[PDB]
Order: C-alpha cells, then structure tokens, then sequence
DNA sequence: TGCGAAATTCCATGACA
DNA sequence: ATTGTCATGGAATTTCGCA
DNA sequence: TGCGAAATTCCATGACA
DNA sequence: ATTGTCATGGAATTTCGCA
C-alpha cells in the first residue's frame, strides 16, 4: 500500500457560535491528513448552504480525493453529497458520537481551538480579522512527530514567517478572570 | 566674413576650398563654378541665417535641409553646419521619431521558490458581472500559479482586502507590480510593511515588466471568452473554474503545471499524474527540488542592427506618456545619470527630479 | 472497442501496438507498461471521449492537451486524435491568435502620370479650430503633391465640396480611398461616375493599402505639431503654410519635391532650383518626363520566415472588426474563392457573402 | 536672356458686379504668362481683403515672382503691397487707362469673358457652380500659336478632360433675345 | 547499422488595451 | 529606485520499432 | 594609383489613432 | 472587387582633392 500524500483526505468540521465578527458565527475548518495543513473559512450558519460556498474557494485552489467528517447536518445533506460527487470526491463520515480523525488532525483541532480562545478574549468581537494570522500561526508550527512544518510538507520550502516562538498557547491568570467575567 | 572671401577672389589658397575651381566676383556676391553649377558662397557671418532659413521651411532633416541650401549656395562641410542646426532646433527635438531601436530585452532568473515573488495587476474593465467589473491577477513568479479575485474597482482597499484572504496561505518576500494608482498608494505601503513584504514597481508606462503577469491575464481572457462562446458575458462564476483550469495545464516549454511546480503533486483533479504513487512525501519533495531548479530559462535575444545602449552622460529624452493632439511625443532632452542595467536608467527628469525610466522609453538625443 | 482489444491480451499482433511489450488485463481494463509506466488503453469507441474532457479543462492545444492525457492513458498515434478535435474545437478556432506572418507586402507600381490616381483620407478630429475639426487630405499618386482642406465632419458633403474646388484644375482618373462613410456613400459615387472618375477602395480595415495618403498624414501632423510648440493649437490658418511647405519638401531618396515632380520647375519660393533657367520650356517638359520614369522604386521585401500565403479553397478566418469584451477576435472559418494578388483575396464570407478582404485580416484555419 | 517659364508673371484682375450667386458678386482671373493656364475665384468684393483671401489659395500651391495687374484701387492699396512684399513678390503695373498684358494673356481673358457670358444667360444666378467646369474648359482648350494647352505646358501631360469640341464661343439667336431681355 | 514513421523539440508569432 | 512572457501549431530533429 | 576626408547612398526604425 | 510608405540620422560606401 502507497504512502500518504497531501489532498489524500481532507478533515472539516464547524466551530462556534462565536460571538458575531463582521456578521460571521462559525468557522468551517479544513485540515489536509499528510501535512496538517489548515485552512479557515468564516460562515454565518452551520449550513450545506454556507459549506459549499466556502469549500467552493478551496477545492478552486485544491481538490481531496476524501472528505472526512462527523454526521453534521450540513455534511449527511443530499446537496453536499450531490457537490462531492459532482467533484469526484469521496465523502467519508465518522460514527455518530463518535468522532474519529488521526492523531495529527485531533491534535490540530485542538491547537485550533486553543488558539481562538487565547484570541478572543480581549476581543471577542474581532476574530474575522485575524483569522489569517491564525492561519499561518498553525501552518508555521513545528510537528514534535515529523520533522516539519504543515508549510514545509505542502510547498517544500521554508516559510518566510518563521513562527520561532513556539507558543504558550495557555491562558494567563489575568485572561481566566477575562473569559470567567465575559461568560457571566 | 569678408576676410577669408577677399584672400580668395585674389586667388590665394583657403583651407575648405578647393584650388582647383575659380572663384569669381558678380553682383556684389563671391561665387563658384561647381559641376552641379554656379553657386553663391555666403561670408561666414551669414551661414547660420541661411541653414535657419533653410531648415524653417518644412523643419526637414541632414538630406532634405541640405537639398534646398545647395539650390543657391556652397561653402566648405555643409552638413556640418546643417547638423549643428538640427542638435539645436528644439522643435525637431521633441517632435520627431527615432530611428534607434531599444536594446535586446532582459530575461531576469525565475524567482527560486514560490512566494520569493509575486506578480500582481488588474484586469478591466469587464461587462458588469453581478456588479463587479474588475479582476485582481496575482500570479507566484516561481511556479506560475496564479490566483484570481474579482472586484468592484482597481482600489487600494480591494487589494487589501484579497491579499488579506490569500495571504492567509503564505507571505510572500516580494510583491512587484506596475505604478497604478491601487499599488503606488501610501496604504498599500503600510499595509505591505505591517507584513515585512518588499514592495517592488516597474519603471512607468512599461507594462513588459510586469510580463509575468501581463501573460497571464491573456490566458484568463483567453479562456473566459471561450468558455463564453455564444452565452451572456457572466465571468464573475467562471473565476474559480478559469482559476483552476490554468493552475493546472501544463506549459509545453516546462512540461509541468503551475499546481505542480507549487505542490510537487496533483490534487484530485482530472487526469492527475501519478508517477510518484510509490515515493514517500519526503521523497517526492526531493524530486521536487530538483525539479524547481533545472527549469528552461530562456537567454537574452540578439540584438537588432541598430539599437542603442545608454551610457552615463548621454543626452536621451524620455516619451511622453499621454500626448496631446497635436502636441510632442518626447520630452526635452536629459541626462543619464546612472545605466542600472543595459535596459533601465536613472536620469535627471525635466522637472527636474531623479527618475527611473525603462530604455524602451527612451530616445537618444540626435546629433549629439 | 472490444475487438481490437481482444485479440491483443492474447498475444496476437495489431497494427499501431508495437509487440515487444506485454499488455495485461486488470481492474476491468486493458493495460500496458510503457517505459514512463502502466497505462490503460482505452477501446477506441471511448477515445474520442478521453481527448475531449482533456481538451476542455482549460481548451489546451496539441502538446499541453496530449500531456494531461498521457497521464492516464497510452494508444496509437495519440496526437492524431488530438488535432482531429482541435480542429472541430469551434470555441478554439475563434478565439485563438494565430502563429503564422501574413506574406510579404506588396510596393504597387507609382501611378506613371500626376493625376492618374488621387488618394484621399480624413485627419482629426482634431482640436476645434475656428468651428473645423478635421482635414480632408488629397495625394497625388504620382507626385506626392498635396491638397489640404479643413472641415466640420469627415461627411460626403464637404468631401464634395472640397473636391469641386481641387478638380477645377484636373479630374483625375482614380480617386483612392478607404472605406469610411463619406467615401462609400451613393452620393459620393454619383460624384464621381458624373465625372468620369473611377472610385477604388482600400480593403476593409487595412490603413496600409492607403498608404501614399496615411504616410503624408504623419508628415502633416509632424509638421503642424512643430509649428504649433508652446502656443495654443489653432492649426486652422497654419494649413496653407503646411500645404505649401510640405509640396516644396525634397524626400532624399528621390531628389525631388513633390511640386518638382508635378511642374518641372519651382514657383517662387524660398531656395527655387535654378538649373532649368536656359532649357525652353518644352526642353524641360522633355526633361521632366525623363525624371518621371526613372524614380526609385522599391521592391517586395523578403518573407519572414513563417509566413502563409493564400491558396483557393483554403479555410480561413477573418479577423473581427472591433470585438466586444471578451469576445471572439476571429470569425468562424470560410473558403478562399479567388487570389486576386497574393495579399488579396476573395472569401465567402459568413453572412455569406462575397467579400474581398486583406491577408492581414485574415488567418488560416489551423489544422486543415 | 532667358526663356520665358510657368509663375513668372501671373496677370490678375476683376471681373464683375455680376448678378449673385450663392452670395458671390465678382470673380478675380488670374492667367499664367507663359503657359495661358487660368485660375478662378469667387469674391463678394473687388476689395483688398478679398484679393487677398484669394491669392492666399493660390499661392499655397505656387507663387509668381511677378502679379500684373491694372491700377485698380484694390491693388495699388498699401496693404496689397505689403502682403506682396511678405511673399517676395515684386509688383507690376499697367499705366492708367492704358491696360497692356500680353497676346497670349489679352485672347485668354477675352475668352473668359465670352464663356462666362455664354453660360451666364439662361442661368445668370448660378455661375458660382460652374466655375470649376470653366475653369477646366478654359485650361484644356488648344492654343493656335503653340502647340499646346495650358494644362499640357504647366504639367507636362495629356489631360483627362480633353476639350475635343472646341466651341462656338458665340450667342445664338436665341441667346441674344433672352439677353436684350435679362437688360430690360 | 539503417530505415520509415512517430514522438519530441524547436521557435516565430502575437497578445497581455 | 530595476529587468518581458509563454501558449500555439507547423517544421526540424530525434527517437522508436523493427530488422 | 593611392590616400584621408567629404559627400553620397544605404537602410532599419517607426508612425500614418 | 485589389496592392503600404517614406522622413530620418548613423553607418557603409563612393567620390573628391590632391599627389
Ligand atoms: O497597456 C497596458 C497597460 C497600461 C496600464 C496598466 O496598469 C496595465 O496593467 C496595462 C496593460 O496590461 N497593458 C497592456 C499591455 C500592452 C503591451 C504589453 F507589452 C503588455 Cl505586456 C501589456
Ligand atoms: O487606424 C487607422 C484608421 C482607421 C480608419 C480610418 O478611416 C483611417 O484613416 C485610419 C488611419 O489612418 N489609421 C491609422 C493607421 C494605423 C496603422 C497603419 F499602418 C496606418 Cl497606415 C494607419
Ligand atoms: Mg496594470
Ligand atoms: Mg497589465
Ligand atoms: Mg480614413
Ligand atoms: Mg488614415
Ligand atoms: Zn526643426
Ligand atoms: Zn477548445
């Protein structure tokens, strides 16, 4: 059986409701298999809708030969089926309730979720700016378990935005008090 | 004057004119018997009045100036008198076309890896299409892959607003574009600073320089208009399709595509090469590497029989970019300060500023 | 399909599949290895399928079309299906440029008597001077000399009225002209038929063939953008002193002005030639028809070395006059029906009427 | 002395009040000295100004060294000098009363005056169209003394408009009645 | 070690308005 | 302070398939 | 029968928007 | 049923002036 490549399977799955940014709630989130590569899209809705328009941009760049995902409404609907096929695209779900990536993608969703809440707070409100920071954040970390960088194993050459400070990526005891405050 | 013209009628030798021919006196004018004809000789001091005069008729140039002059007169190195004219009418200056073209054309070193450099420009405009009329071109000058945004108008802040999208992606080192108004602005510079990217600018009015992109615009047209074939002219929904499609053809020179020489591997569209099913990722971008380095690169042409190259010091007069009905088509002469390259110069404007000038949009000043 | 396919898993030989490789079956489908790897081939009866989705991704021509395709497949004389369908391809056959020259220009004969053949053009518009905003220019073919006139509009009426003056000295056999709307106007053509004078027009769309006319059209804007330098355009009482300085122009490759050719002796203007003063005026007549016999003429130059020349029954394509955005620049293929010179042609149009039309307009139909 | 050539001397002179014609009361003749060709035109005043105008055409396309004309107040004026001066054109001038040209010259206008009057009755109102038609008339027609018509001596070749019927000149009697009418 | 045909490479032409 | 480019389809040249 | 310089001719370049 | 042209100024080449 053949090695793992880019485009192989690509992972995706909602995050949010975020308080609203420039009118967007959620954020569709795409993370290719091989590299750990991610790419973030802003949406206003959890819908078949709002995930074809921004898979739309995505697979006008790249095309998986695999969609994985949980049974999401918007992922299980006869329009995505019929878009993913209409591609050649393979769609692929995890179990209900129990959801099942890899153990590079669950720790990228994790970092993700990490990194937006370290973000937020603060500024709740200003996330959609900063979504391609986070962006090139994620995709400039080093992998513990490869040697590289989502970035080096995609185009195979350095980044020009080095991220050399590997990240706390926890919150300080004055940003606790923050979110303890704003969710209140 | 009087001097030189005595000496002669008394048959003593003049430097300039010949002794073999007589000189004779004749209604107060000196003249000579000359095989085309008699010729009056003016004095000295009337020369410059009479190749002016001469001139003046039609502002003709070295030949056709000449021609009228030896209709009545002859003196000793004509032309040169007639040249000397011709490098001080300023109206022939300004006005006329040269006869020089530019030297040889540059083929600057492929950018050695993706987001080293991005050539970016507009397109437009197009028919209204769901009200945008534009398109913003970015094409990644290593591997040719481009990335198309439609917009609303060729602004600062639409710009802004797509390069916030696609640099999401990646930074690039460089940004080149030509000097349009989106580009130029003190906006785009910050923005561009905020993220370490080096703005570069084409000389003005030489669209050649920004060739990377230029091409790849005509491909997008190219393939809209065909896929438009006898339907409406709604683009904005081909952008994806159009974007896609030509990131993935090859180029016959290369004989990889633009997805290729980015990824080092097709993605699932159709007819995906797959020679390297069986390598390791790590494997494949070795190849890949390899690849990226041994491109074609294309050399310098030969240069025409009669090009001009700029020297330091030269007098040369830059074109003028909208002229006037009616109006020159060159600036007044200038002043080579610095030869940048064998096709770019600074020079010392007419405004009089530092200027950096494609050769393409210059002339040498005639006779000196 | 089936057939072919058959016989060959089992050995036997088929014209176009060389027998020293081995071609197994596998997944359902028939398969070689090839040095560059493992190709299907497809039944024949799919192939024309194949060559189509490859060719529409982005409407490739023959090499970037036949590289997707090699990806996945392997068959006999695989380009020769591609260019059948590049050739069906209509959407690539009206949009595409070409990429051969048209054939070297032809230098028609100088008119052998001043007034054999008039050219006539439009200049302008032009800066408003005193209400007039363009120039009817008339050349003479023969000579070069030269008749301004300034008008309100390039209309048939001021045409004729200009001409109603210029012909009070001579009619001449053929007036010249493009195909612009005061020229082509029944009119005008009763003008002319009135007058014995026979009207030729340029093919559409090709300045060139008025050449004689375009190319004093230069000499004229050059000369009054000179004698208008830092002073507002009014260009309206400037005319004459044009008129009468560019008639009284020498061109150097000749040795004569335009009026030296038409009278055979200078009126009294500055710098007048004065070597016909002891000739009668029949002995200079007798000279001047000697000098216009003889003139430089120069000939057809070499053909560059792509260059197409037009056969009957060839397809061809002419070239769309003013394309909209995004639109074809090429109409739909059509016949040669007769080589009128080999720059001239006669096709059947696609409206479909006779049409006589210039190579430069045209190209020919790729792949036959 | 040297042979006599085309714009050596152009005669000039008035013809007119004639009825109106699109605005137009005169004509100003001007005749070639050596080759007898003759030009027309049209002015609405035998006025130093309308000289002027006129002889501006003419002398876009060739200048004389010398006009010839009678003392008409026109050309005896200060300006009309001036202007001549400006174009290095020397003036000349018949004594008064005693107007003297040439042969060639005399014939030639007294043809212009015939023809014009010829084609004058019947339609002595629209001879502004006819001008050119005249002109050509007048320029291709044979000269008894030389072999030749003044467009074969100033250009050098055959015309295509030759004159093969040269003409009566003359009034019929019907002319005459519809003349002895029009001066009533 | 050499032939005819197919495959590949060469490269002038033209458009980025 | 910056700099032309590259798809296209006939033609020229090289390689392939076979002996 | 030959040299240096001047004169003439050659001719690529570019504009007729 | 029609078709490129020719001013321009350096460079190449020829001629001139003298011996
Ligand atoms: O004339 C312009 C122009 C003006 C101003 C712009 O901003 C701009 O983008 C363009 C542009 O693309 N072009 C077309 C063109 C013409 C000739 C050439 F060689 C190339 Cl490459 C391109
Ligand atoms: O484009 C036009 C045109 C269009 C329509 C007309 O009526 C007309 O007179 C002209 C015209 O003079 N030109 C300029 C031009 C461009 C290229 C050339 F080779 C030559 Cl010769 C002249
Ligand atoms: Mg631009
Ligand atoms: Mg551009
Ligand atoms: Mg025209
Ligand atoms: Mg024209
Ligand atoms: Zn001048
Ligand atoms: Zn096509």
């Amino acid at each position: 059986d053949r090695p793992q490549k880019p485009f192989d399977k690509f992972f995706i799955d909602y995050i949010g409701p975020l308080p609203p940014s420039q009118g967007y709630l959620y954020v569709l989130v795409v993370v290719d298999g091989m590299t750990g590569f991610t790419w973030l899209y802003p949406t206003k809705a959890p819908s078949t809708s709002a995930t074809v328009k921004s898979l739309n941009v995505l697979t006008s760049i790249a095309i998986p030969k695999v969609i994985h995902s949980d049974q999401g409404a918007a992922f299980t609907s006869s329009t995505f089926a019929e878009w993913a096929k209409e591609r050649g695209i393979h769609l692929e779900f995890s179990t209900p309730y129990h959801p099942q990536s890899s153990g590079k993608v669950e720790r990228k969703n994790s970092d993700i979720k990490r990194l937006l809440t370290k973000l937020l707070v603060g500024r709740p409100t200003k996330w959609y700016d900063l979504l391609p920071v986070v962006q090139l954040a994620l995709n400039n970390t080093y992998s513990p378990v490869l040697k590289y960088t989502p970035h080096q194993l995609l185009f195979g050459i350095d980044s020009n935005t080095p991220f050399a400070n590997q990240d706390t990526l926890d919150l300080t005891r004055e940003e606790e008090l923050s979110l303890l405050q704003e969710i209140r | 004057l009087d001097a030189e013209l005595d000496q002669l009628l008394q048959g003593h030798y003049i430097k300039g004119y010949p002794k073999q021919y007589t000189y004779f006196l004749e209604d107060g004018k000196v003249k000579v018997s000359r095989p085309e004809g008699v010729k009056i000789i003016p004095p000295q001091s009337d020369r410059q009045k009479i190749v002016l005069q001469a001139h003046n008729l039609a502002h003709t140039g070295r030949e056709a100036t000449l021609l009228k002059i030896a209709n009545l007169y002859w003196w000793p190195n004509m032309r040169k008198d007639v040249v000397k004219q011709l490098g001080r009418c300023q109206q022939c200056l300004i006005t006329n076309a040269s006869n020089k073209a530019s030297g040889p054309i540059l083929r600057p070193d492929r950018p050695q890896k993706p987001f080293d450099k991005f050539f970016i420009d507009y397109i437009g405009p197009l028919p209204p299409s769901q009200g945008y009329l534009y398109v913003l071109v970015v094409v990644d000058g290593m591997t040719g892959f481009t990335w198309l945004y439609p917009t609303k108008a060729p602004s600062t802040s639409a710009t802004v607003k797509s390069l916030n999208v696609l640099t999401s992606i990646a930074i690039p080192k460089v940004i080149h574009s030509d000097q349009g108004a989106a580009f130029t602005s003190s906006t785009f510079a910050e923005w561009a600073k905020e993220r370490g990217i080096h703005l570069e600018f084409s000389t003005p009015y030489h669209p050649q320089s920004s060739g990377k992109v230029e091409r790849k615009n005509s491909d997008i047209k190219r393939l809209l208009t065909k896929l438009l074939v006898g339907r409406p002219t709604k683009w904005y929904d081909l952008l994806p399709v159009v974007q896609l499609a030509l990131n993935n053809t090859y180029s016959p020179v290369l004989k990889y595509t633009p997805h290729q020489l980015l990824f080092g591997i097709d993605s699932n569209t159709p007819f995906a090469n797959q020679d390297t099913l069986d390598l390791t990722r790590e494997e494949e971008l070795s190849l890949l590497q390899e690849i990226r380095t041994s491109l074609y690169h294309p050399s310098t042409p030969p240069a025409s029989s009669r090009s001009w190259s700029p020297v330091v010091g030269q007098l040369v007069q830059e074109r003028v970019a909208r002229p006037a009905s009616l109006r020159p088509r060159w600036h007044k002469p200038s002043t080579v300060l610095k030869v940048l390259n064998p096709r770019t110069v600074v020079i010392l404007d007419h405004l009089g500023n530092n200027r950096t000038v494609s050769i393409d949009n210059l002339k040498p000043t005639s006779h000196q």
